[PDB]
C-alpha cells in the first residue's frame, strides 16, 4: 500500500545519494590524479554502491506494482524494481560477462599488419582511422578499412552470435520480446493520459520521418559523390553508391571530413574566432565566463559558486597523469562540475557552451527526486546542449560578444560553405543512425537469421546509405561488430531521437527569441522568453515524459524532423541549382570491384 | 537575569540569514521579558527554510516545529569550515518519519520501526517497516542548498535589552531622567 512505498523510496533517496557521492569523488580523484592507489580506491567504493544498489532492487520487487495510484512514486517503484541483468543463470551471467569482456578486448587492443613491412602495425585509433581521416591513398584507405575487418572484424563474429542469444534470453526473462524491444524501452510513457508512447511506435514514428530526410540526402549524396568523382576519378561511377573506404573514417559514420574535398566555395574562407580569443589572451577562465555571460544574457540562473572552485578546465602545472576527455560531473549533494584539458581555441569557446549547457541541465532538475535526475529520454540530454553550442556559432553572438570586429562582413557564399559542413555531420549520419538500430532491432527479432546477417547489412547499406561494399563479405565477418556501439553493448537510437530535438528545441526558442532569417542564424540571448519556456522543461528530469515535455518548449505532442529540414531549406535551394545535370540519389546495383 | 544585547547579533556581520516573526529588530534592545530559552542545531541550507513560523515539511512536521503564532526569532549562517567532514559529517541526525504531526515546541528522543500500513516489526528494518533516524554526511565540496548551516532560534520580568545612557550635563537647565524618575533642573554635586 502506497504509503509503504513512498517511506521505502524516500529511504532509498535519502539512503543513496551518500553512496553515490563517495563512490563519484574516488572516481572524480581518480580521473584527475590517476593512480593505481585511487584506482583500488574508486575500484572499492564503486562495488559498495552498486552491492547497495542491487540489494534495495530486491527489496523494490516486495511492494506489487498494482497497489500504487500516485505517477511520482510510481516512477520510481519501477525504475528500482526493474531487474535487467542478474535474470540470467550464474553460469551464464560469467559468459556473458566472458563475451563482452572478449569483444572489448578485441575492439580495444585489434592490431593491424602492414603486408608491405610485417614489422609495422596500426591500432584503430593512433594511426587506422588517421588514414581514413586525412589520407587520399586509395589503397591505403581501402587496406585500412578491408585489414579492419578482415584481421579484426572476423574475431567478433563467433562472439556477436553468442551475445545476441544470451541478450534475447535476458530480454525475454524481463518479457520484452527481443533486446531491441528492451532497448527501444526508454521511450515508453504509460498512464499520464494521451501522451502515452509504445516501444513498437519508435520504430514506427523513426520510419514516419527518414522518408521525410530521403530527398535532401539523395541530393547532398549525388553532390558528394560529384565531388569524391574528382578526388577519386575512375574509382566511381557518376551513378553509383559510395565506396565505403572514401567516407572519412572507419565505418563512414559522418561525411565531416570530406568538407575539404567537398567545399561549396574553396575560394572564401569559413568563420573563426580563435584570433580574438588570443588577441584579446583569454584563458579557460575568461572562455568559461564569457559563457556565464550568455547565459544570463538569455537570463538562465548563474552557476552555484563552488563550480569554479571545485571544476577542473585546463591540464595542470605538474606534468600529472590526467584524463583530457571533456567530461560533466554530476556527484550528487548539489556539487556540479565539469573536468576536461583546454586548450585556447573558438572550438574549446563552443565546447564551454556545450558543457556548460550540460550543467544547467544537471542544475535545472536537482529539486526533484534522485531516481528522476536524468534526461526525459536519452536524446533529451545532449540536446540540450548543443542548442547551446549552435546559438554561440554564429556571426551575431560572435560579433555583439566581441570576438569579430564590428567591421567584419558576411556573405552568401560563407552561409552555404557553413551550412554543408552541418549538412554533413548532421544529415549524412541519419541514414547511419536509422540503419544501425533497424539491423540490430531486426537481427533481435531474427527477421534476419545468422545465415543472412552480412548479406542484409550491406543490402541496407546500399538501400539506406547509398553506399557499396569495397570488397565482397560472408557470414564470416561482422562489421557490425567493427564499430564499438555493437562490440561494446551501446543502444544508439539515441542519436536520431537527438538529431531530431536539437532542431525542435531550436526553433521553439527561435520563435520566442523573435528570430528574423533562417534557423542557423538563430541566437536565444538578451531574451527572457527563450530561456523561461525551456526552464518549464530542465526543471522536469525524468518527473514528466519526453512527449508532454515537448509539449512546455515546442507545442508538439511527439517527435518531428521538419525543423532540421527547415535549417537546410537554403541549402537545398543551393543543390537544387548545382545538382541539375546530376543523376539524384544513386543506383543500388554499381559496384568498385 | 540579565541584560541582552540582541541587536549586536543582528547588526554583525557573520550571519548569512536573520528575521524575527513577533517582533523587529530594532525593538530588540526594547524588549523586556520573565523567560526565554536559545536553541541550537546544524542543518543543510536548502531546509533552513523550513525553519520559520508555522512552515510544512521534514525538520518542521518530524523533527522540531515553530508554530504560526511564534513570538520569536531564528539566525542561520554557514559552516563548511568546521561542520563538514570529506567523509561525511555523519555525527548530525535527522529523523525522516513518525506517527503524527509535532505539537510545536514537542520533542523527541524515542524510536520504533516505524511499520507503514500494518506490519509487526522487531529490528532489521526489511520490508514495510523503517528504521527513521538518519544521518546527514556533510562534505565540504557540497552546493549551497546541502552545506552545513548553524542555526539559532530565540524564544520570546528578569531580561530587558540594554539601557542606553546618555552624557550627564551639570550646572544647566536640564530635562532628566534618573533609572525610572523623570524631571527638569538644574543638576549640581551636593555635600
Ligand atoms: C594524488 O592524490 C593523492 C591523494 O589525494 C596524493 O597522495 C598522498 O596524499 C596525501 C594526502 O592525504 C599526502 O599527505 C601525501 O604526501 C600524498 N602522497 C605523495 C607521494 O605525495 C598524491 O600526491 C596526488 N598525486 C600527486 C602527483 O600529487
Ligand atoms: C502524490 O501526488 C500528490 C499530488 O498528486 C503530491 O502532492 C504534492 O506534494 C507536495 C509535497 O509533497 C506539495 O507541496 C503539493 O502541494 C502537493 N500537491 C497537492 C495537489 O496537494 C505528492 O507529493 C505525491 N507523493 C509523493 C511521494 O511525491
Ligand atoms: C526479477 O527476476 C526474477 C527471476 O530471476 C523474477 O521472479 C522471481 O524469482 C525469485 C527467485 O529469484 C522467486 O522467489 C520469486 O517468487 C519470483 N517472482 C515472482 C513474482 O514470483 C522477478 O519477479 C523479477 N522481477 C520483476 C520486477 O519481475
Ligand atoms: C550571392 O548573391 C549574388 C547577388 O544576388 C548572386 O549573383 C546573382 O546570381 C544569379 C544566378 O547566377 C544571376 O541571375 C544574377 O545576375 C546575379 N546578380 C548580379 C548582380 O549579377 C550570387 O549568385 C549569389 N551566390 C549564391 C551562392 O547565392
Ligand atoms: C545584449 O547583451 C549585451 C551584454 O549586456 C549588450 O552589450 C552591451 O552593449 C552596450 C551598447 O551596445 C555597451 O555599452 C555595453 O558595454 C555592452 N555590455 C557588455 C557587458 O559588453 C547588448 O547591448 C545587448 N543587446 C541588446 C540589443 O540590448
Ligand atoms: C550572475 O553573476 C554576475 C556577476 O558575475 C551578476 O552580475 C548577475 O547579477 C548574476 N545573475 C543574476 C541572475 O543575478
Amino acid at each position: 500500500i502506497e504509503e509503504q512505498a513512498k517511506t521505502f523510496l524516500d529511504k532509498f533517496n535519502h539512503e543513496a545519494e551518500d553512496l553515490f557521492y563517495q563512490s563519484s569523488l574516488a572516481s572524480w580523484n581518480y580521473n584527475t590524479n590517476i593512480t593505481e592507489e585511487n584506482v583500488q580506491n574508486m575500484n572499492n567504493a564503486g562495488d559498495k554502491w552498486s552491492a547497495f544498489l542491487k540489494e534495495q532492487s530486491t527489496l523494490a520487487q516486495m511492494y506489487p506494482l498494482q497497489e500504487i495510484q500516485n505517477l511520482t512514486v510510481k516512477l520510481q517503484l519501477q525504475a528500482l524494481q526493474q531487474n535487467g541483468s542478474s535474470v540470467l543463470s550464474e553460469d551464464k551471467s560469467k559468459r556473458l560477462n566472458t563475451i563482452l569482456n572478449t569483444m572489448s578486448t578485441i575492439y580495444s587492443t585489434g592490431k593491424v599488419c602492414n603486408p608491405d613491412n610485417p614489422q609495422e602495425c596500426l591500432l584503430l585509433e593512433p594511426g587506422l582511422n588517421e588514414i581514413m581521416a586525412n589520407s587520399l591513398d586509395y589503397n591505403e584507405r581501402l587496406w585500412a578499412w578491408e585489414s579492419w575487418r578482415s584481421e579484426v572484424g572476423k574475431q567478433l563474429r563467433p562472439l556477436y552470435e553468442e551475445y545476441v542469444v544470451l541478450k534475447n534470453e535476458m530480454a525475454r526473462a524481463n518479457h520484452y520480446e527481443d533486446y531491441g524491444d528492451y532497448w527501444r524501452g526508454d521511450y515508453e510513457v504509460n498512464g499520464v493520459d494521451g501522451y502515452d508512447y509504445s516501444r513498437g511506435q519508435l520504430i514506427e514514428d523513426v520510419e514516419h520521418t527518414f522518408e521525410e530526410i530521403k530527398p535532401l540526402y539523395e541530393h547532398l549524396h549525388a553532390y558528394v559523390r560529384a565531388k569524391l568523382m574528382n578526388a577519386y576519378p575512375s574509382y566511381i561511377s557518376p551513378i553509383g553508391c559510395l565506396p565505403a573506404h572514401l567516407l572519412g573514417d572507419m565505418w563512414g559514420r559522418f561525411w565531416t571530413n570530406l568538407y575539404s574535398l567537398t567545399v561549396p566555395f574553396g575560394q572564401k574562407p569559413n568563420i573563426d574566432v580563435t584570433d580574438a580569443m588570443v588577441d584579446q589572451a583569454w584563458d579557460a577562465q575568461r572562455i568559461f565566463k564569457e559563457a556565464e555571460k550568455f547565459f544570463v544574457s538569455v537570463g538562465l540562473p548563474n552557476m552555484t559558486q563552488g563550480f569554479w572552485e571545485n571544476s577542473m578546465l585546463t591540464d595542470p602545472g605538474n606534468v600529472q597523469k590526467a584524463v583530457c576527455h571533456p567530461t560533466a560531473w554530476d556527484l550528487g549533494k548539489g556539487d556540479f562540475r565539469i573536468l576536461m584539458c583546454t586548450k585556447v581555441t573558438m572550438d574549446d569557446f563552443l565546447t564551454a557552451h556545450h558543457e556548460m549547457g550540460h550543467i544547467q541541465y544537471d542544475m535545472a532538475y536537482a529539486a526533484q527526486p534522485f531516481l528522476l535526475r536524468n534526461g526525459a529520454n536519452e536524446g533529451f540530454h545532449e540536446a540540450v546542449g548543443e542548442i547551446m553550442s549552435l546559438s554561440a556559432a554564429t556571426p551575431k553572438h560572435l560579433k555583439s560578444i566581441g570576438l569579430l570586429s564590428p567591421d567584419f562582413q558576411e556573405d552568401n557564399e560563407t552561409e552555404i560553405n557553413f551550412l554543408l559542413k552541418q549538412a554533413l555531420t548532421i544529415v549524412g549520419t541519419l541514414p547511419f543512425t536509422y540503419m544501425l538500430e533497424k539491423w540490430r532491432w531486426m537481427v533481435f527479432k531474427g527477421e534476419i537469421p545468422k545465415d543472412q546477417w552480412m548479406k542484409k547489412w550491406w543490402e541496407m547499406k546500399r538501400e539506406i546509405v547509398g553506399v557499396v561494399e569495397p570488397v565482397p563479405h560472408d557470414e564470416t565477418y561482422c562489421d557490425p561488430a567493427s564499430l564499438f556501439h555493437v562490440s561494446n553493448d551501446y543502444s544508439f537510437i539515441r542519436y536520431y531521437t537527438r538529431t531530431l530535438y536539437q532542431f525542435q528545441f531550436q526553433e521553439a526558442l527561435c520563435q520566442a527569441a523573435k528570430h528574423e532569417g533562417p534557423l542557423h542564424k538563430c541566437d536565444i540571448s538578451n531574451s527572457t522568453e527563450a530561456g523561461q519556456k525551456l526552464f518549464n522543461m530542465l526543471r522536469l528530469g525524468k518527473s514528466e515524459p519526453w512527449t508532454l515535455a515537448l509539449e512546455n518548449v515546442v507545442g508538439a505532442k511527439n517527435m518531428n524532423v521538419r525543423p532540421l529540414l527547415n535549417y537546410f531549406e537554403p541549402l537545398f535551394t543551393w543543390l537544387k541549382d548545382q545538382n541539375k545535370n546530376s543523376f539524384v540519389g544513386w543506383s543500388t546495383d554499381w559496384s568498385p570491384y | 537575569n540579565c541584560v541582552a544585547d540582541y541587536s549586536v547579533l543582528y547588526n554583525s556581520a557573520s550571519f548569512s540569514t536573520f528575521k524575527c516573526y513577533g517582533v523587529s529588530p530594532t525593538k530588540l534592545n526594547d524588549l523586556c521579558f520573565t523567560n526565554v530559552y536559545a536553541d541550537s542545531f546544524v542543518i543543510r541550507g536548502d531546509e533552513v527554510r523550513q525553519i520559520a513560523p508555522g512552515q510544512t515539511g521534514k525538520i518542521a512536521d518530524y523533527n522540531y516545529k515553530l508554530p504560526d503564532d511564534f513570538t520569536g526569532c531564528v539566525i542561520a549562517w554557514n559552516s563548511n569550515n568546521l561542520d563538514s567532514k570529506v567523509g561525511g559529517n555523519y555525527n548530525y541526525l535527522y529523523r525522516l518519519f513518525r506517527k503524527s504531526n509535532l505539537k510545536p515546541f514537542e520533542r523527541d528522543i524515542s524510536t520504533e520501526i516505524y511499520q507503514a500500513g500494518s506490519t509487526p516489526c522487531n529490528g532489521v528494518e526489511g520490508f514495510n517497516c523503517y528504521f527513521p533516524l538518519q544521518s546527514y554526511g556533510f562534505q565540504p565540496t557540497n552546493g549551497v542548498g546541502y552545506q552545513p548551516y548553524r542555526v539559532v532560534v530565540l524564544s520570546f520580568a528578569t531580561v530587558c535589552g540594554p539601557k542606553k545612557s546618555t552624557n550627564l550635563v551639570k550646572n544647566k537647565c536640564v530635562n532628566f531622567n534618573f533609572n525610572g524618575l523623570t524631571g527638569t533642573g538644574v543638576l549640581t554635586e551636593s555635600n
